[PDB]
């Protein structure tokens, strides 16, 4: 028996605090409209009487008004929606006193829900983030045309990262092969000002080219080996697992 | 459970007036969060270009892209931006018309922009 | 045999400063 | 209980500020209409009252007209809108005094957005306009048609100015690369009399054409390293928070 | 309570000062029509009566005419339009003296605000017309069929103007830049017997032509700089502001 | 819960009348906030124009533009003009037509202007 | 009055032997705002067509 | 704004592959290709392909 309780302003304006395991003890009086407001976006399914003939129900969306059609109606009221199932306690009083107006909740259930979900989201943004054992090539030479020129380049033997200036335009840049043949490598532009390029593969050589103008990237501590991607991701403490199952 | 004269036809035919309709002058809604029809974007072009197949492009912006009233950035430098071509050459042309579809932003901003893509000084194809 | 004429180049002989005096949009 | 008071120049009109934990006294005489008033922009959806043949209801967008039809008719009111939900005790006057003719809505929370947005607005204007830590390179040449010439250049570490007199026809300025070739840059035209044209970027050479008339800017100081632009706006003072989520 | 007031030339017309906070008291009597005047423009939207069968509403635009079809008769009406709303508390008089047949609104509130557009206007107009502090260039020589040439040509800083006389046809004006080449300036006539043509730049030199005949202008004190338009108008006296908004 | 003879054909037909309606004079409302018919708009091309593909423009306002009353800046200088042509040229044509669409004033004003993009002596196209 | 901005268009171009352009004028500006619009044939000096 | 980006392959993304079959265009067929690299998302932090 969930009592809602009353504001301090007007005793016809209860709270109630939803619960899985508990029913809401709704006091109604004879001609007077109860509003049971539900959640935002919840989607009301279906709901059932004890009597469709002692209660007047009316909805529109998450709002739903009941009202005393007979007497002594002493009945149940259950609005299930896809969310949760409500329940109520219908208790017509015979006084015409202290009525109720509208019954508000508050939802503990979906908070907890919320709470999950962004603790599981935070747990995996801070092992993106920790990325301890790294070590970092910088042993990167260059030739050309240097207007172009980044201002840092590394490798942290996943990803090549090249850190451009914030007054310098941003070149395109292209994987050079044993031939000396250019080919797309995908790239992703990270870091605070988006002053860094980093390309998705660690190769010997690069090659930049922004119009007419070219630079020629040089890796001269080139690792053939590398680190081994077991996980799935860029990080070794975020693993990727199959949900899809079947 | 629930409840429930017709003469001078050459003369008169080339005096019809042309009556065109005034204008009147709006304002734009919020500057700083928008590009205007004419801004040019500067970018790079990724993928080699050859018109024998019709074929879809990529390049990324150079530089920011500050909104109308020059103070916000709307789009970083480093956007993808995804075009395409199609239909080739005719005699006597030199430059193949590509327009360019969608931008999406490092960030995961994502505004399909129809557009005539041109030359670094906005001659058309 | 025919290609389309470039703009006017601008002569670089006569190379002088453009701020004779600091402007007030800087607040001086 | 939300007892409105009335005009001083007729006791028939009556206000009352809003409040959501709170119920308004209605008093509806015999042979009189009350006129209950919705902000602008509100939407009605529906409402509910304590006895439907006990009042007449009409609605014509945003403007409520009741009425008792019947004797003793004591009921609620409850019409939900859009935006908020409101609170009813009908209640009659048995000797046809104190009528209501209007009932007038003060709302607080209206208020209370209105002034937050306008504050945050002006905070980001005056952000904007402070511009402090703002260093300034007036190392600028020029030589070709001086005729077209700016009175003034200068740039900030991330725009370049170019001021022109009054009398000056505004010319098209473009970018300069290494090899000579112009581009497009994108303008704004700022200044009390728009006599300054900015460009949104810092460059060593521009081009400045007017019909046949060309005039080369050389920026004898030029930075590469600029500036870092971590916020996302032209200023250090302002954010730009990614609104979306999604 | 509001009385309307009597005309000196019959009682029985009246007039009242609309007030959104009060009611009219209407003294209507046995079988006369009342006619309630609106304003011009008003977008009549809803009437409601408190008793609607004890009179008669007919609406023709913004005329109203209410006439008693019932006994004893004390009720209200409320009429709202596209801008404000209008009360009535409509007694019936049983000696049948005294009636009103039109009922007529005076707006303190509108013809207020007219009188400051029509003070605005006029400030505007007579600040047009000071041209107060104006610097006055005269040097300007001429060269060519001087059969076309105006008698009188000068410039005020913003405009030149060229002042012709009565038997002379006005011929067409181009702007000619640094190179020679003749290009379209705007031009508006000017004068009491519109015999001067102000062209809306200052420029060092000028080209008359009318037929087959030519005439050059030459400002011999050519400014550059010029007087900035910091109010956007052609008076410094008059600042053109953003009504749009937006 | 809720409430509720005719012969001489040739000589005949040369003779019928041609009938052309008169007009009547009328005012302009505001000359202060108007910019009519035939007024000349001084621009500055941005694009590098070449006509081998469909194409959009821009130029920028050289100088204020004023009302018909010339008392009033209506358009400021610096204001970005859009426009485009197409189509291309024919055998003996030296001139494309432009249609510009649209023009953005500095401080956020927006009108369509679809008006034809003339030469600096405003000889078509 | 004079200097009253008239306003006209062509279109259609010339065909072999021809040398005027038919004109028409449209609508036309009086200095002190009045507006009529004549949709009549613009001419020569003297009067001859186009 | 795009949804989730650690799940998400984009327009214009390049995919390095290496062809297997022998390709002669004389007849209609069927080609295939085997990935030379591993393909991260949009955000660069998850392997998708």
């Amino acid at each position: 028996l969930d009592v809602p309780s009353s504001s301090r302003y007007d005793h016809r304006i209860r709270y109630v605090t939803y619960n899985p395991a508990d029913v809401v003890q709704v006091d109604t009086v004879l001609g007077v409209a109860t509003h049971i407001m539900l959640e935002e976006g919840e989607q009301y399914l279906t709901h059932a009487f004890g009597d469709s003939e002692a209660y007047a129900f009316a909805r529109k969306g998450r709002h739903i008004f009941i009202k005393p059609q007979a007497e002594l109606a002493n009945t149940n009221l259950i609005v299930v929606t896809d969310r949760r199932s409500y329940k109520f306690r219908l208790q017509m009083r015979n006084d015409r006193n202290g009525a109720m107006y509208e019954l508000a909740f508050r939802y503990p259930d979906t908070q907890a829900r919320q709470t999950r979900e962004a603790n599981a989201r935070a747990a995996v943004e801070a092992a993106f983030e920790q990325r301890v054992g790294a070590y970092y090539n910088l042993k990167y030479m260059m030739s050309g045309d240097k207007d172009i020129a980044p201002v840092n380049a590394w490798d942290d033997g996943r990803f090549t990262y090249f850190k451009f200036s914030a007054n310098a335009d941003l070149p395109s840049i292209y994987f050079v092969d044993a031939e000396g043949n250019e080919s797309l490598v995908p790239r992703t532009t990270v870091g605070s000002s988006n002053n860094i390029i980093a390309v998705h593969k660690v190769n010997p050589k690069w090659m930049i080219r922004l119009g007419n103008r070219a630079l020629a990237i040089f890796n001269e501590a080139y690792d053939p080996n590398g680190v081994p991607n077991d996980t799935g991701t860029a990080s070794p403490a975020v693993r990727r697992v199959n949900k899809g199952g079947n | 459970l629930t409840a429930g004269g017709g003469g001078g036809g050459e003369l008169a035919e080339k005096l019809q007036p042309m009556r065109l309709s005034g204008s009147s002058a709006g304002r734009l809604g919020n500057r700083d969060m928008l590009i205007t029809q004419g801004t040019q974007l500067d970018c790079v072009l990724e993928t080699r270009l050859v018109t024998t197949q019709p074929g879809m492009t990529t390049c990324h912006l150079t530089r920011d892209v500050y909104s109308t009233s020059g103070r916000v950035v709307l789009l970083d430098r480093g956007s993808k931006v995804v075009g395409f071509y199609q239909g080739g050459l005719r005699q006597g042309q030199a430059r193949i018309f590509v327009q360019w579809s969608r931008i999406e932003t490092p960030s995961g901003v994502v505004i399909n922009l129809d557009s005539p893509g041109t030359g670094p000084l906005g001659e058309a194809g | 045999c025919a290609s389309a004429p470039k703009p006017k180049q601008p002569s670089d002989f006569n190379r002088e400063p453009v701020n004779k005096t600091v402007p007030v949009e800087i607040q001086r």
